[PDB]
């Protein structure tokens, strides 16, 4: 909800763990839809 | 007379912890403004549980 | 002139002319005592509304009079730049004072 | 000169003739409108990166304009002495003002 600054201008999120997982900092990656939003909040998005 | 304004609206509150939350304000009514969201987002929380 | 006793006088076309303390200061004297005879059949509402625009007016004309000594104004949020490609931007807070010299 | 409309004109070569503050203010200006038909097809994110070392030598040339008034830094560590066996070697922690009179 910060306006002043693009979101993800110079972060986007990459976790790889079960504890740092984040199912809302998400947001700052580009193309999120509901869709995987709804199913990244159960299972924690860790890439292979 | 050490009262917090602007209660009436939702989309006021968001507004001011987002802009004057870098210490604008005394630290008083900025820790009452936070203190509200996250009464507000344990509710959620409690909520998804 | 602005006559707000016949309605057809009052206009937004004079208000402009009109500085912006003296208007309050006119309505203030004026009497309550208004001609029936002449009256807008088109919603006088309509010459409150263009009470207002003039208003606006008016006060725009002590703006730009007081716009001689301000800053001038930026964009308050990020995206709007003509080239982002270069560098990123930024918004900013209007938390200043316009007094310069 | 430094015209980053066609991409073959900015280059490092102007940019340390600009100063620091007028770049700033020059990009600013400049419309969204960038010429297609001219281009680096050199991977232009190099000419980002030759904008970036341009403006890193502008502001070594502000900085050796206010190195007139600083004082000269020394090292922060120890172990860094041309003959430590006369006496031992102490670093400096960087807490001071610049300003000498």
């Amino acid at each position: 909800y910060d306006e002043t600054i693009a979101t993800g201008t110079f972060f986007y999120p990459v976790p790889v763990n079960p504890l740092f997982a984040c199912p809302e900092h998400l947001a700052s990656l580009r193309g999120m839809t509901n869709a995987r939003r709804v199913l990244a909040k159960m299972v924690p998005p860790i890439p292979p | 007379s050490h009262r917090v304004a602007f209660v009436n609206n939702f989309h006021m509150l968001m507004y001011i912890t987002t802009y004057l939350g870098n210490g604008e304000l005394p630290e008083v009514c900025i820790n009452i403004y936070r203190d509200l969201l996250q009464h507000v987002r344990a509710l959620r929380q409690t909520i998804t549980d | 002139s602005r006559v707000v006793f016949d309605p057809s006088n009052p206009t937004t076309f004079s208000v402009e002319a009109i500085a912006a303390y003296t208007p309050v200061a006119l309505i203030r004297l004026l009497n309550a005592s208004g001609p029936l005879q002449p009256g807008h059949r088109v919603d006088i509402a309509d010459a409150r509304s263009i009470y207002t625009v003039g208003a606006a007016a008016s006060a725009a004309r002590a703006r730009a009079n007081h716009n001689a000594n301000t800053i001038r104004r930026t964009a308050m949020f990020a995206e709007t730049d003509p080239m982002t490609w270069l560098r990123p931007t930024v918004g900013l807070k209007r938390t200043f004072n316009p007094r310069i010299i």
